[PDB]
């Protein structure tokens, strides 16, 4: 009875959830009606009849993408008081997400979370799935992370964000929305995992040999990471891990809680043969700089801590041989103050295959959750884009007129520059 | 008479104990139901040392199972020999450890230890004449470290004269399961040097080698590694559960192995260990037991005994053998390896002989050795502890639970007061 | 577990590999799908299923001849990440092979070799199959032999080159490409075997009685030599030999490592009768100057060392009688400082017969690997052709404009002339 | 009592030993499984000299098998009598020899010899009273030369008084298997003259003749050639494994055959040897054994004994025979061949008589002869060595592994210090 509810905010939050909750139903044989022909009691609640509902709260400010769920195939699965919508979207605006529109339905969502918190007793933590780009995914999330630390506090809050790509940027005001939502979540979130879009396009083009992927094919690869993190709660393993245990082993200082996720093996079905895929093979595919799912070269920085989450037919002795060769290599380097930099987790259940997909049925798979200082180069260029646009005071007249102090930008930039030198404090070595 | 209360703690202490009671039941002939299906009558002579007779010729173990999350207890009761434990003994909390020592010994330790000791005190008042306890935990995690050393501090206040031994799993040198495992080990050894009477240091890395170099196993799961530890836990009290020629117990191996009240960290060893297709080429006789103990590829701790000195050595033999051939082999290894022992203790080999082998073998031994080669074990932890503490990294998860630097500083200073003793008597004369 | 990977460079490399890997599959019963209805673990790697893949890396700069493999019969056999192609060919140009085009994919091939080096532990050495004529077979090989001595170093690197014929020359700039690729491989290769095209036409016309052979029929006779060298690794023999043992017994000085291969018996099926083919008969067919596969008269020079590789139903006593008569003849002469000039190897397995071929099923066969100074006449005429074309500075404007120092020709010719007098140092006798 | 540890090395030393243990097992009646299926009771009286009794009436050989590549060990364990060796004794490396002495004695020799001597020392501490070792190798290759002479230099430091004899395969005069075999022989004889006690020089060319001139074989494979060597290796210790009238061992044949501590290179011979369809026309009596030993077509070294002088001669007879008829034949060959022996040693024929013949024959002998006719053996190697070294050919494969010319020069000078002794005592008076 280790229960855990998950919150999906924004359009990027919902379309990940339609591929996550597609995956959880297939692992336990759950029909789209909620019926089925125990261990899965964490992410469900069996009612008086034989029907199971998800412990999820979808929320969005625009009614477009929620009506995909209310009319699509997974229609009878969700409780209709969970699917909270709004009249108008925040529309690429942190101020509408946090001051104007987000203040009108924040009392309704907290009422729905508290009705899902009372029927559980082993509630470990939350799972907020949002994006730094849009207005709802950033503004309404930064409002939501404030209201959870006031009410609950002790529960470990995790986030699977969508970090903006260095080159591919859909919205123009993504440097504005990323800084203002990271100034706010820095005090409240405990571990915010980073997943970038452009690095998944680099994997689907090279490894899977798909020339034209859509957002559906990206949401399949994201939900495999979401499954392998919460795989130890839903099944029995030889060496389990819990959501309280991620924030202890990967967040050394309270200001540095931005890891990056990496999944392996990602290969096609015609390439699923011709190679045996042992754990000594697929572990080095995680630390390879071409298979990381954030566009950041890991050889520029140092690994502070790493978390390998094995699953499948995995031998515990061969894991010990696989990690030991990584610490003998020369391109992979750790920080000087951390001699013991691994969190190891083995689960028995092999990863399942969604039909109509592109990955093949394998026998084992590795999810790596590594916290490196190579992300410090990525925060520098995001602060470089923010300083260029704000020097001309571009796009400020939208944010001032929607109820925001004009000097709050200058308070956000000085706090982010303080985060910038904190990686410089870590990266240096010690005397004697 | 001379009963033993078994205490388990953590994820690892359950999965050792769930294999440990599978070995004891196969020595006394106990089904997974709980009845008796034995053949001889020596198996029920001393059945009271671990089993309490229930109503209707059923025997239930004297086990107390502790965890901070119900996940591991969900697999123990559902597995084999899980229907033999009494359901009142499953004491579990709903919060969760978090893999942290502060949540194990301070915050969620105090909310549970007052409910565990209602079960410990009930089992202790049911026994006729209590011998001593035993504990199975791991120094890496949070429940086996925090909640595990909290129970020992409460027991030793109530029961001072009773012996208290722990089967710890000391973290490996090369790989590391927990990132903050130097913090969870340094804050645990500080509790064990003042509360236990003897402690068995076991490394995971020394067990992966024996399954790969000696037993030649392709896929050793934790069912294969924890079967070697459970054979050694039964091999210490095997002179108590069965009659012998020269009998020992948990007190004779506590007096003759501990010269100073701080020096009580051991290293275990088991013999014989044969491969699958090579158990017919090997002459399984009495001097084959002796040559397989003392070599460094058979220790269960990742430390070479050649670097140090053996202070005291206990050999617990089983099966029908002769006493001259024991004293022949134990003396010759003390003459040719005359420098690797210590000088100021003459004749430092303890002998104990039982009569009944384990199920399957003809005869067997058990090595309980003390050494100063475990100063390499604490010079590696204290090096990793001061490498992390001088940056004050991973410290706000400990300081935020009501803890100061004096808790850390007096812990690390106590460990360097332990290293300076093993380095002292290695060079004394 | 004595494993060995092989590298095929250029169009002449690949079309030998399509006849080599045809032959290795038939010796072990391997289907074209990789399935089969141990000892063959050297040149294969059995996966988790019952499928075997070759330990080969095909590489070429043009996508023409690689698409024969990706579409032909042996399609499901090779791992598709091994078949490394390029956009445009080097097109009879050493500079495009080593400076312009070869520098763009050399990082990709070394990544694929290192992924085949890590899953082996008894890795003896390499097998580079290239040609001195073309741009890719010479330029990309000379780049590749530099990158292997940096990374690996200790492993014995063998080469089966295609030496240009004295009269039949397809490309015009073969004297340019041969010198520039021999200036580079002289420091890195350990033993580079020579096989000439024109001498195989002389054998197929005279011995086999085929008037019109194609390149397919030449690649059958080459792959018989490739099989008989690596026959001692894949089976059990009465007197084995390894790839580390070829470089010790045939390379006396580090500048002289150019042997020549000779195979016997090469007879037709209708002539497979009428003669008994004992080992005293077929051994003298190797030292006969009409059956050597390099157009060089061996009576002009002296044999420095020889390596006989017997296979089949071969009696070890009758080998001793067969070698002893050769040292009594007068046309065959050895160098004065080498009294013991034979390396003997006996294997039990008879040579198999590919269907649709021209050679017959025999009971025994001999592969000779002889290192003579009769090749020193061949290096003289190749330096004579280089001095004629370079005196008029013909074809130099292609090589200068593709990133090459103009004086590198003058550095290549002076180094080759130093190789020329090294055979003169060997051929003289001694005082007393 | 008086046990012998057998050491094998190289490709050739395995394929002699794999035939050698097939002959010993047929004299003691051992199946390929490892049990006993004998008929008499003399076969188990001295079974401890080569076999250790395992558990369950199985006997495993006291053999130690060494190679630098796993190819030859793959065929020994899979062939007949390959399931009798203990699998721990198969000590093999993954690198490979390369047919080079520098990779045998310097580079890959040192990475393996520390793991071989853990097996040598374990077998030597298991025997009651050790007699001496024996080694089977070849001077041509790299493993039998480099790794083979490295083991002798490490053993003679640990065990000085124990005897150490090698069954070498000296390379043939006419044909040559290895191109660089003068380098691999000259750098091996320099090690054998200061580390062994007696050495049996065997040429391949002398074995191809006997299968062609005496036994009349159409297709002699190496199973036919190595069966003659294995009959001579058993014929030396045959007075130790069975009782006799005048008993000898590996020490009596070491004292009485070695007059000077550098002169210990022998030549072996075996009798009787009959053809297939001509073993009925021949009178197989006692003087037929004598006339078949001393003639030059029966020596196992490619050198004519008429050119030199016999210093010492050992004849080891087997089977129930009479002692007068031995002394009749051994004296008459010393009177008519009075010039071919030496003058300053009177009565230089050593006699040893066993009681049990080999399986199949009625009686047999074994010739262990020393001579100065093996100066032709070293004047042919030193001629081929100086013919290659003066051009410095094939030298960068040796110099590139940490080796100088002083290693070569002191090796060739030691050999010419050995030729100048056999030429000295051939003409002394
Ligand atoms: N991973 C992923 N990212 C997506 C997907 N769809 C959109 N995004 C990203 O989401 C960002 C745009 O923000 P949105 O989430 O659509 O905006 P919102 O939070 O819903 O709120 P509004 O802007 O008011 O509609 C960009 O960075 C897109 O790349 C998807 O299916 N998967
Ligand atoms: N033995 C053999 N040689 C061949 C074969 N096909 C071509 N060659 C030789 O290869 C040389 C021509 O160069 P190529 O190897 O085709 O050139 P390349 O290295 O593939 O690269 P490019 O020149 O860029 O196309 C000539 O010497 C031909 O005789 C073949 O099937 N067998
Ligand atoms: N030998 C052994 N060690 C184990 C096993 N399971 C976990 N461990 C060890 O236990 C440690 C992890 O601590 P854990 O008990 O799971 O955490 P806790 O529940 O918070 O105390 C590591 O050192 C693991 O190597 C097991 O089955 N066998
Ligand atoms: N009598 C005999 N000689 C052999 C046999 N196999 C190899 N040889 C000899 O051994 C030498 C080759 O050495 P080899 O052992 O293969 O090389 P190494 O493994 O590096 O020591 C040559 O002199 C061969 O004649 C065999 O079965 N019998
Ligand atoms: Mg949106
Ligand atoms: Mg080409």
């Amino acid at each position: 009875m280790r229960e855990c509810i998950s919150i999906h905010v924004g359009q990027a939050g919902v379309q990940i959830g339609n591929a996550c909750w597609e995956l959880y139903c297939l692992e336990h044989g759950i029909q789209p009606d909620g019926q089925m022909p125990d261990s899965f009691n964490t992410f469900f609640s069996e009612t008086g009849a034989g029907k199971h509902v998800p412990r999820a709260v979808f929320v969005d400010l625009e009614p477009t993408v929620i009506d995909e769920v209310r009319t699509g195939t997974y229609r009878q699965l969700f409780h209709p008081e969970q699917l909270i919508t709004g009249k108008e979207d925040a529309a690429n605006n942190y101020a509408r997400g946090h001051y104007t529109i987000g203040k009108e339905i924040i009392d309704l969502v907290l009422d729905r979370i508290r009705k899902l918190a009372d029927q559980c007793t082993g509630l470990q933590g939350f799972l907020v799935f949002h994006s730094f780009g849009g207005g709802t995914g950033s503004g309404f999330t930064s409002l939501l992370m404030e209201r959870l630390s006031v009410d609950y506090g002790k529960k470990s809050k995790l986030e699977f964000s969508i970090y903006p790509a260095p080159q591919v940027s859909t919205a123009v005001v993504e440097p504005y929305n990323s800084i203002l939502t990271t100034h706010t979540t820095l005090e409240h979130s405990d571990c915010a995992f980073m997943v970038d879009n452009e690095a998944i396009y680099d994997i689907c083009r090279r490894n899977l040999d798909i020339e034209r992927p859509t957002y559906t094919n990206l949401n399949r690869l994201i939900s495999q990471i979401v499954s392998s993190i919460t795989a130890s709660l839903r099944f029995d393993g030889a060496l389990n891990v819990d959501l309280t245990e991620f924030q202890t082993n990967l967040v050394p200082y309270p200001r540095i809680h931005f890891p990056l996720a990496t999944y392996a093996p990602v290969i096609s079905a015609e390439k699923a043969y011709h190679e045996q895929l042992s754990v000594a093979e697929i572990t080095n595919a995680c630390f390879e700089p071409a298979n990381q799912m954030v566009k950041c070269d890991p050889r520029h920085g140092k690994y502070m801590a790493c978390c390998l989450l094995y699953r499948g037919d995995v031998v515990p002795k061969d894991v010990n041989a696989a990690i030991a060769t990584i610490k003998t290599k020369r391109s992979i380097q750790f920080v000087d103050w951390c001699p013991t930099g691994f969190k190891v987790g083995i689960n028995y259940q092999p990863p399942t295959v969604v039909p109509g997909g592109d990955l093949a049925k394998v026998q084992r798979a590795v999810c790596m959750l590594s916290n490196t200082t190579a992300i410090a180069e990525a925060w520098a260029r995001l602060d470089h884009k923010f300083d260029l646009m704000y020097a001309k005071r571009a796009f400020v007249h939208w944010y001032v007129g929607e109820g925001m102090e004009e000097g709050e930008f200058s308070e956000a930039r000085e706090d982010m520059a303080a985060l910038e030198k904190d990686y410089e404090e870590v990266g240096v070595d010690s005397v004697e | 008479m001379r009963e033993i209360v078994h205490i388990q703690a953590g994820q690892c202490g359950n999965q050792i104990g769930a294999k440990f009671w599978e070995v004891i039941s196969d020595e006394h002939g106990i089904d997974p139901t709980g009845s008796y299906h034995g053949d001889s009558d020596l198996q029920l002579e001393r059945i009271n040392v671990y089993y309490n007779e229930a109503a209707g010729n059923k025997y239930v173990p004297r086990a107390i199972l502790v965890d901070l999350e119900p996940g591991t207890m969900d697999s123990v009761r559902s597995g084999p020999f899980g229907q033999i434990f009494r359901p009142d003994n499953f004491v579990f909390g709903q919060s969760g450890a978090g893999n942290n020592w502060a949540k194990g010994h301070y915050t969620e330790g105090a909310e549970l230890v007052d409910s565990v000791l209602d079960v410990v005190r009930k089992e202790s008042e049911s026994c006729d004449c209590l011998q001593g306890f035993q504990l199975t935990h791991s120094l890496g995690g949070g429940t086996g470290s925090g909640m595990g050393t909290l129970l020992i501090s409460k027991i030793r206040e109530e029961y001072p004269d009773r012996i208290m031994n722990t089967f710890s799993v000391v973290p490996s040198p090369k790989v590391s399961d927990t990132v903050v495992e130097p913090y969870n080990a340094t804050l645990s050894v500080h509790q064990l040097v003042e509360n236990t009477d003897e402690t068995y240091c076991i490394d995971n890395e020394a067990l992966y080698d024996i399954c790969f170099r000696t037993l030649k196993l392709t896929t050793p799961t934790y069912g294969d590694l924890n079967h070697l530890v459970s054979a050694t836990m039964s091999g210490v009290t095997t002179c108590l559960r069965f009659p012998g020629q020269l009998n020992a117990d948990l007190r004779k191996l506590a007096v003759n192995m501990v010269p100073f009240p701080r020096l009580h960290f051991f290293m275990p060893g088991f013999a014989p260990l044969t491969s699958r297709g090579s158990q017919q080429y090997r002459a399984l006789t009495v001097p084959e037991l002796t040559q397989q103990m003392f070599d460094a590829k058979n220790m269960m701790a990742a430390c070479d005994p050649r670097h140090g000195r053996y202070l005291t050595v206990a050999a617990v033999f089983r099966g029908r053998m002769s006493m001259k051939e024991v004293d022949e082999q134990m003396l010759n290894v003390q003459n040719k390896n005359s420098s690797y022992f210590v000088e100021w203790i003459p004749n430092n080999v303890k002998t104990a002989v039982c009569d009944i082998p384990p199920r399957g073998l003809k005869m067997s031994a058990t090595f309980i050795g003390n050494s100063t080669a475990i100063q390499e074990l604490f010079k590696r932890i204290s090096e990793q502890f001061t490498a992390m503490f001088r940056r004050k990294a991973f410290l706000h998860w400990y300081t935020g639970e009501g803890m100061d630097e004096m808790e850390f500083t007096e812990a690390e200073s106590n460990m360097n007061d332990l290293v300076s003793e093993y380095q002292q008597y290695q060079d004394a004369t």
